[PDB]
């Protein structure tokens, strides 16, 4: 009949609430398409290992690492677009790949490309076998709801199971195969001459001679001699010479340890047997203090919803992902691969804007669960309930937080700009007018680089170098890493970080808090989660529902994650990245201009954007030509968002209205009716491409820049 | 040649004792669940005494 | 009836019709509740006869060649342990009027027709007597019950003749198989832990009893 | 069936059908006449 079938149709495809109101259907839908999303990532896996194997330099980078960019990807020479093929070293030419994917082949120990191609294999295979379980699972042999409701049995089986013996599967791979492959390579063996994995199974004089231990057998295990076993299970600590990255022994240590920690924490819940505490009477005894009754009545709710357990579930990862990004540049965990400035950039950038993105989804689910499957009726719970009641003083109290806040993290650098311009630098926020130092981190640092040898007696070095007081470490004539200083530049940051946080936070808060009802609108529950207003009455009523909150605080976390990359980008190209000479110099790729230029606004805008972005615009002509096309089509599209975020819905309906008729004119109408995109439509196609811009134009800056210097 | 050493009888005994005090077909419905959880935990009771001990 | 760790949820459905039922079930696999897709009491049943009849086929046949091989009837060239006669080529391989990849496409094409035509039964009772095959279709017709389809073909000593007497002969073959998947079990484990055939290992451990156990291995 | 020629008949697979054998011919005459700014013809 008109247009906007075509765009409901998408829209709707994946809402199975909306479908049917059956609980065991949703659930046999949610479980099929758990396994579809399963084969896709297997498919991907089996792309990434094939193209690896057939189109890529991998050998000749495993022979010289430090000196040889890793490429996996070829370009076809048709509108003469193979100028994208540089010369990556190796006799080879391709695009260089930023993935870190040859330094995790180099630590699982493999040598050569015929096992790439085996394991690209399996992966084909194990997509294959998961469509098909998807497909039966859903056709042929459907579960039952109490199948799906039995949370005591699923807890128990993916901690024990999947997390524990995923781990000591893992551990028993990296001591058999890793340990004496990685010892071989770090030796100067060439790599064509290393035995094959087998080799150290069948023969045991061999594994004997790099561990005698080995020659014990698995005696000393029984026995509880566990000393025997050091020589390859250690807590040493501290980055490793040769390569750089952690011990791989303590990492195989570190892997049984988490083994057996899961496998014992797997036996907590009660099942058919009868022994294990209930997670309900968990829940119902509990009453602290202040509680009072207690958390009495969140089991049903937790096992009848499936959007509440989807917004914890993404919280929770979304923390989870951030964590991984910060924990990883600090600690790293694969052989060269601090020495190598590209892959570290773009692992910590990733991995940031994921986590960002799930966040975003939890309080978008929270919502949707507190607008649908609320009910005080038969599902009355009293912590809800209370938070419910006070809902006035939590959203005025965070909202002073960040009008604080924010006045006293951007005025301090407004401050420090209009000093500066007025010819009084005396009068600034820095190192050498006013201090501000960040007494409790520098304090940190200090009982962290003194931790070992008094309160950690088993290890011999710090658990990472940026706490000062640990000695550089050099690979191949790069910095991997060194104590990070501390000043009056750092302060203000963590703080812009906090405020940027913190309103994000209350944004997604208050629009949790008040999607059933307001002040405004008592009866905001009956309109539903996803509508547009209701009308231009009581002075105006635009974006009241909880979709357009979450639509605000996707711009809030987009701002704070972008000033999160920057600082890490600047910080650690003046702080710690560069190069050192012979007699033990080091210079820094930016020289340390952090300290004094990052505390002005001016600073950001010459020392950072204008100084740093000159690879990018001068990448014409040469190998890295992608990387200034994409720089300027990102902004086009960033530009092209302000179209539906500016403007309204009428004014384009009457301009379909005038070209219908000349359409008309000529016999060429349609039947199905022109539409103009809906109130809430318009909004959703605007921050799409918002985000796709600014997040493009940053990648292509950041990658452009990185690989060149 | 390691019957009869203190890591012998010291997991022995935190076996048994464990064992003991968990029971205090069968008369009183110990169910087998019940026997291989205590002697599990007498197992890590025992295994974390003889690394203590072992050390000083 | 003797009960063998017997379970109160485990009684509830096994009555005894089964043979050779003695109530034990801690998992409760074969529960009536939630039955689908290979997990049915039925086709539970039918597994476990079909295995204890190839289990009982394999025991003895993995064991005869070594069992006459030592008293002088067969050459010793064909005395040979079990995973020695071509079944893993890396172990070792011996030289048939065939090399082993025709031979597996022979088996797999009269096996194949073989349990089609079972499983073809299995689905649909009795049609397996309906359609013109060679003039055989008489005695393919099968008595209604998947796992015992009687007939002249399949029983042509005529045992059986009262209820008693196959019921008591129906016991005893689900305890022979039983101990059959216990005796392959042991089989495939003592030939991947000592490396030598299992009539060695029992002629090892009469030699020295006191020497040739678990422990010393 | 007649549903497998339905569904092959809708916009989105029709439309990609198309749009793939263009870029294709496109790009064959790309490959056959390069670097192309007038017609000599
Ligand atoms: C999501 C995973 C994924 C992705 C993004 C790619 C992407 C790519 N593959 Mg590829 N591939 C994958 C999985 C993947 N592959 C898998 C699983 C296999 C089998 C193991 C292959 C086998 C494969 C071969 C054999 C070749 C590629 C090639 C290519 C490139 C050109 C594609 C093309 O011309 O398509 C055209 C459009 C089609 C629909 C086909 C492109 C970069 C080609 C290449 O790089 O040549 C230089 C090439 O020759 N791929
Ligand atoms: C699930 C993981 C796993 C698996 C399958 C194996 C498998 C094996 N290990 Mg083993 N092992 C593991 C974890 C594992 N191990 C761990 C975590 C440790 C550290 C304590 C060891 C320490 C170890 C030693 C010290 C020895 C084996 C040996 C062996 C082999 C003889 C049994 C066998 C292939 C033995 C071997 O090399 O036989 C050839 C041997 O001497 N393993
Ligand atoms: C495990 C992750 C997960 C899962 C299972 C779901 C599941 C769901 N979400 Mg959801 N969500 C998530 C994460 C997740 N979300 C995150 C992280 C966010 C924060 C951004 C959101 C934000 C969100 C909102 C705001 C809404 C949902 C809604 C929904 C429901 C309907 C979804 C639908 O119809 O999509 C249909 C699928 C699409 C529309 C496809 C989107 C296409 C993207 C935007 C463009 C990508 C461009 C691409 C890069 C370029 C391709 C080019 C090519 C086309 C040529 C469904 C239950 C809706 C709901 O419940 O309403 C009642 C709803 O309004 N979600
Ligand atoms: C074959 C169908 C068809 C035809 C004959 C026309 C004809 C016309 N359009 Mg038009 N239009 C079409 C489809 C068509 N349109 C579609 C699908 C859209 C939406 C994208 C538009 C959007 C559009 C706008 C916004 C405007 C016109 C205008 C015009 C007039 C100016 C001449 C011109 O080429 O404008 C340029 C036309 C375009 C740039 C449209 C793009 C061409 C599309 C992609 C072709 C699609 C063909 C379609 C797949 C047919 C399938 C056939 C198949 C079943 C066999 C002219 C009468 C202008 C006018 O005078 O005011 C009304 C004007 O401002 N059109
Ligand atoms: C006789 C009783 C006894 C004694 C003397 C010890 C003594 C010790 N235990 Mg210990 N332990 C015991 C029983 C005992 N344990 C029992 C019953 C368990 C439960 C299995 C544990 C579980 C345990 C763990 C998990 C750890 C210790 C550790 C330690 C050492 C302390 C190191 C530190 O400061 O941290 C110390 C030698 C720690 C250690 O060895 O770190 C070096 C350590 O991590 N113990
Ligand atoms: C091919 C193997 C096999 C199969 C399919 C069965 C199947 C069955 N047995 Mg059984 N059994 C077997 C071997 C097998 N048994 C062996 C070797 C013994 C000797 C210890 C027994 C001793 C035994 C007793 C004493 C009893 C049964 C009974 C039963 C029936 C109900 C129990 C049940 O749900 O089991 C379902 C079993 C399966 C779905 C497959 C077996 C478990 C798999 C292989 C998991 C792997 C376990 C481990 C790793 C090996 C069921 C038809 C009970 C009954 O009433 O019989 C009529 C009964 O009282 N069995
Ligand atoms: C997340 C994954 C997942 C989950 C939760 C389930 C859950 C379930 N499946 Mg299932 N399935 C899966 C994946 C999964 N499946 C896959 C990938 C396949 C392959 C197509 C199947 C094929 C399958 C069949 C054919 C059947 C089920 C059935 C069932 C149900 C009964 C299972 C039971 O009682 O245990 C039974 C468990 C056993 C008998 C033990 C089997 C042990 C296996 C053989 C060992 C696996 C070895 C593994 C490959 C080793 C890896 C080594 C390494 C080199 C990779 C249960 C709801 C049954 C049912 O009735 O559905 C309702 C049924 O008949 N599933
Ligand atoms: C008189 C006793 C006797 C003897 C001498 C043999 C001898 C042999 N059997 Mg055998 N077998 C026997 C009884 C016997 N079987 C019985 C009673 C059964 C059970 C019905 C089997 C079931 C059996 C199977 C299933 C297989 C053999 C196979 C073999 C051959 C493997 C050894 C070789 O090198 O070739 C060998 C000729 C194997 C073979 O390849 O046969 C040619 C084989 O796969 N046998
Ligand atoms: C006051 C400092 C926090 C005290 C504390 O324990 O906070 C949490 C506490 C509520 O705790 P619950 O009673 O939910 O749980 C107590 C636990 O011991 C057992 O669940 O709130 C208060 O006691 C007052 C909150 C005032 C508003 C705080 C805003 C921030
Ligand atoms: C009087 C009487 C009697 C008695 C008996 C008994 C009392 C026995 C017992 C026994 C037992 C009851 C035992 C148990 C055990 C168990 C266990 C033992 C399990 C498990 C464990 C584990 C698995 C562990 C592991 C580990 C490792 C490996 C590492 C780390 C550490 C640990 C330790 C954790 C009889 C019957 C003769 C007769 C009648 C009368
Ligand atoms: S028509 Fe537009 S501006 Fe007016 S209330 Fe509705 S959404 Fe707001």
């Amino acid at each position: 009949d008109t247009t906007t079938w075509i765009w409901n149709l998408h829209a709707d495809a994946h809402d199975f609430d909306s479908h049917t109101s059956d609980l065991e259907e949703i659930s046999r839908k949610v479980f099929s398409a758990h396994f579809g999303q399963l084969s896709i990532i297997f498919l991907w896996l089996s792309g990434m290992y094939f193209h690896g194997a057939r189109f890529s330099n991998y050998e000749a980078w495993l022979s010289d690492p430090t000196h040889i960019g890793p490429s996996a990807q070829v370009v076809w020479p048709i509108v003469g677009q193979e100028i994208l093929n540089g010369d990556v070293g190796g006799g080879f030419r391709g695009i260089q790949i930023t993935s870190g994917f040859f330094q995790i082949w180099r630590a699982s120990g493999i040598t050569s490309e015929l096992q790439l191609y085996c394991t690209a294999i399996g992966a084909l295979v194990f997509a294959a076998l998961m469509l098909f379980a998807g497909w039966f699972h859903y056709h042929k042999a459907a579960p039952k709801l109490a199948w799906f409701q039995d949370v005591e049995s699923m807890l128990n089986h993916h901690l024990a199971g999947l997390l524990g013996l995923g781990s000591l599967s893992w551990a028993g791979h990296q001591v058999h195969v890793s340990l004496p492959i990685n010892q071989f390579l770090n030796a100067g063996v060439d790599p064509k001459e290393i035995p094959l994995p087998h080799e150290f199974i069948l023969n045991r004089d061999l594994l004997a001679q790099l561990y005698p231990s080995f020659a014990e057998g698995a005696t000393p295990f029984f026995t509880l001699n566990w000393s025997k076993y050091s020589e390859f299970l250690t807590f040493r600590g501290g980055l490793d010479p040769v390569t750089g990255g952690l011990w791989l022994t303590d990492i195989a240590h570190h892997h049984l340890a988490i083994a057996i920690l899961f496998l014992i924490a797997g036996h907590m819940y009660r099942t058919n047997w009868g022994i294990g505490h209930g997670i309900k009477d968990i829940l119902e005894a509990h009453k602290g203090p202040f509680t009072g009754q207690g958390h009495k009545g969140l089991y049903e709710i937790l096992t009848t919803s499936w959007h509440a357990q989807l917004s914890l579930n993404l919280a929770m990862l979304g923390s989870l992902t951030i964590i991984v990004a910060h924990h990883m540049y600090s600690m790293p965990p694969y052989p060269y691969l601090a020495t190598d400035y590209a892959t570290q950039l773009s692992l910590f950038t990733h991995h940031m804007w994921i986590g960002g993105f799930l966040i975003v989804g939890a309080a978008a689910h929270a919502a949707i669960f507190m607008v649908r499957d609320y009910d005080p009726t038969n599902r009355y719970n009293d912590l809800l309930d209370r938070v419910l009641r006070h809902r006035d003083a939590i959203i005025s109290h965070l909202n002073w937080v960040c009008i604080f806040l924010g006045f006293h993290s951007f005025g301090l650098y407004i401050h420090n700009d209009t000093m500066s311009a007025l010819g009084r630098p005396q009068d600034m926020f820095s190192d050498t007018a006013i201090q501000l130092q960040p007494v409790f981190a520098q304090w940190i640092q200090n009982t962290h680089a003194l931790a070992p040898g008094v309160t950690a007696p088993g290890e011999t070095a710090s658990t990472s170098l940026t706490w000062g007081g640990g000695e550089l470490v050099a690979v191949g004539g790069k910095v991997a890493l060194l104590p990070i200083p501390l000043g009056t530049a750092d302060f203000l940051v963590h703080h812009i970080h906090a405020f940027t946080i913190h309103v994000t936070v209350l944004i997604l808060l208050k629009g949790v808090l008040f999607a059933r009802s307001s002040r405004l609108i008592p009866d905001k529950a009956n309109l539903g989660f996803r509508f547009p207003c209701d009308g231009p009455g009581r002075g105006g009523t635009c974006q009241v529902s909880a979709w357009d909150h979450v639509f605000l605080g996707l711009f809030w976390m987009y701002n704070a994650i972008s000033v999160v990359i920057f600082h890490f980008s600047w910080k650690m190209q003046s702080d710690v990245w560069g190069s050192i000479s012979d007699q033990g110099v080091v210079t820094h790729i930016t020289g340390g201009n952090f300290a004094q230029s990052s505390i002005t606004i001016n600073g950001w805008l010459r020392d950072f954007l204008w100084a740093q972005a000159s690879q990018v615009i001068q990448s014409y002509g040469s190998s890295l030509s992608a990387y200034g096309l994409f720089f300027l089509g990102a902004h086009f599209v960033w530009a092209f968002s302000l179209m539906f975020l500016f403007s309204g819905r009428g004014y384009w309906q009457e301009l379909i209205e005038s070209i219908v008729w000349a359409h008309n004119k000529l016999k060429v109408a349609p039947a199905t009716q022109p539409r103009a995109l809906s109130i809430i439509q318009g909004r959703a196609v605007g921050v799409t491409h918002y985000l796709l811009g600014g997040i493009a134009t940053t990648w292509a800056f950041f990658l452009a820049r990185i690989i060149a210097v | 040649d390691f019957i009869g050493s203190s890591t012998n009888l010291i997991m022995v005994t935190s076996t048994t004792l464990m064992l003991f005090a968990g029971r205090f077909g069968d008369p009183a419905g110990f169910t087998l669940a019940d026997t291989l959880a205590c002697g599990t935990v007498g197992h890590i009771i025992g295994v974390g005494v003889v690394l203590g001990l072992k050390n000083i | 009836r003797p009960l063998w760790f017997a379970s109160s949820q485990s009684l509830s459905y096994l009555d005894g019709s089964l043979p050779g039922d003695y109530g034990f079930d801690p998992l409760g696999l074969s529960d009536p509740e939630g039955t689908g897709g290979f997990i049915e009491p039925r086709w539970l049943a039918y597994g476990e006869i079909i295995n204890g009849r190839f289990a009982m086929l394999g025991a003895a046949g993995a064991i005869a060649p070594e069992i006459l091989g030592k008293a002088g009837l067969i050459p010793a060239e064909t005395a040979l342990p079990w995973f020695q006669t071509g079944v893993i080529p890396p172990a070792g391989t011996y030289t048939y009027w065939a090399d082993n990849y025709t031979l597996f496409v022979l088996e797999m094409a009269l096996m194949g027709f073989a349990e089609h035509r079972r499983l073809q039964d299995w689905y649909n009772p009795g049609s397996m007597g309906k359609q013109y095959f060679l003039g055989l279709e008489k005695g393919l017709a099968g008595s209604g019950n998947p796992a015992y389809p009687g007939g002249p073909f399949f029983n042509p000593l005529g045992f059986g003749k009262d209820e008693k007497s196959l019921k008591e002969l129906k016991l005893k073959e689900v305890k022979n198989g039983r101990l059959a998947m216990l005796a392959i079990l042991g089989y495939f484990i003592q030939g991947l832990v000592t490396g030598v055939g299992p009539y060695q290992n029992l002629l090892d451990h009469l030699a020295d009893p006191v020497n040739n156990n678990v422990l010393t291995s | 069936m007649r549903d497998l020629k339905t569904y092959l008949s809708v916009a989105p697979v029709l439309s990609t059908l198309w749009f793939g054998s263009l870029a294709g011919l496109l790009i064959e005459i790309n490959r056959l006449f390069p670097d192309a700014l007038t017609f000599p013809f």
